[PDB]
């Protein structure tokens, strides 16, 4: 589900060492700041 | 000028107020007197600005009266119930301010609605319904120094013509759903208060979203 | 930006580059990249000059193309094998400076050619095929800062109203066919530099009208 995919997409974004920005279950897209946390 | 509330008389019958009146809008009488609502005029001679908001206005607006007053420059009919595509304020060629934020108009502008305006500085169509691209004659209006346009349902990718409007010191292009990458151009313009957020699909630079999908 | 790309190529194919050629006019690259040859940009932004010289440009040019520029401010064709009459640059009125020199265009030019570009500042018509009289529109042209329209085969009586024009500072109408009376209101001047050489059949008094084959 999307919430699932988006808690995904968060944890790559942290592993990245970055913030989630967008996460769209449809259309599997994921993208993080290009700032650091 | 007396001969000014000719037109706009007309211009006062010509729009649905829901919501107050322009009882003071009296033919035959001077609009720079200061007893006309919403008038405003240069040097208290000729009428220059008309700011008629709040009023409930319904329905569309038409130009062919309001192009009778050789000096008008500045229209703002913010906050009203006006409907129906962008109506045709290019036939004014000597505006220097269009305000209709806060309306409820509705459809994609054309791409060359703005090529006549070329006294424009000041452009508000916030908050409205306007949807489909960002129309292209706005990058070419060399006298803009503010656009807003936040809060409709445009798409599309930013023009990145917007880098060289010279006189351009505010651009809010918020809460809409425009796409693709954010131009360098913008990016790099300087004394320029940018805001594009609440694009969802926007990513680059100004909106601080890389743009590489992460398969995870 | 690279929504100018398209009408450059299109230029690019409408015209036949005999010696030399634009391999780096690409589309779907941007004309400010710093790559393109014969580009100038405004801040490294926009498309604002096209300087394409000595590539043996042959045929005929349009403006259809141009005219899809919307910063383009100055064109330089100079040195090429350009022919037909003076294309209808008129139809950009923005431009600042048109460049033409070393051609060969023909023809008489259009006396309201010029009424259209007022924002005019340079014009280098010289070293060309040109006929019949000077285009009187090219005097009411007001940024007009310098005419070198030298090395032509024009006609006529120079126009008095030269000496009336707002900024002009250089008037070279050098080898020549002009004739008629020199105007008295061109030899008054404000720094208006003239070079009338090798126009022979301009002088003032109509006399007895020696050396005639």
């Amino acid at each position: 589900g999307r919430i699932g995919y988006c808690f995904d997409c968060a944890r790559a974004c942290m592993r990245r060492g970055k913030y989630i920005r967008t996460c769209s279950f449809e259309r599997k897209l994921c993208r993080c700041s290009i700032s650091d946390i | 000028y007396v001969s000014e509330s000719e037109p706009l008389v007309r211009f006062k019958n010509s729009v649905k107020i829901t919501k107050g009146d322009l009882n003071s809008w009296r033919e035959g009488t001077d609009p720079c007197s200061g007893k006309w609502f919403g008038i405003y005029c240069q040097k208290g001679l000729t009428v220059s600005g008309i700011h008629v908001t709040r009023l409930g206005l319904s329905g569309t607006i038409t130009v062919d009266d309001l192009k009778d007053l050789p000096n008008l420059k500045t229209i703002r009919l913010d906050n009203n119930l006006l409907s129906g595509p962008l109506p045709h304020f290019f036939k004014l060629r000597g505006l220097k301010s269009l305000m209709l934020s806060n309306n409820s108009f509705s459809g994609e502008i054309r791409d060359d609605f703005f090529k006549d305006m070329s006294k424009l500085k000041r452009l508000f169509l916030d908050h409205n319904k306007f949807e489909g691209s960002i129309p292209s004659s706005i990058t070419q209006l060399p006298q803009l120094e503010e656009l807003h346009m936040q809060s409709n349902n445009l798409t599309g990718e930013i023009p990145p013509e917007f880098g060289s409007m010279k006189n351009l010191k505010v651009l809010d292009l918020s809460t809409n759903s425009l796409d693709g990458i954010v131009p360098q151009s913008i990016a790099d313009k300087k004394n320029l208060a940018v805001n594009l957020t609440e694009n969802e699909y926007l990513c680059g630079p100004v909106v601080d979203v890389g743009c590489e999908n992460i398969e995870l």
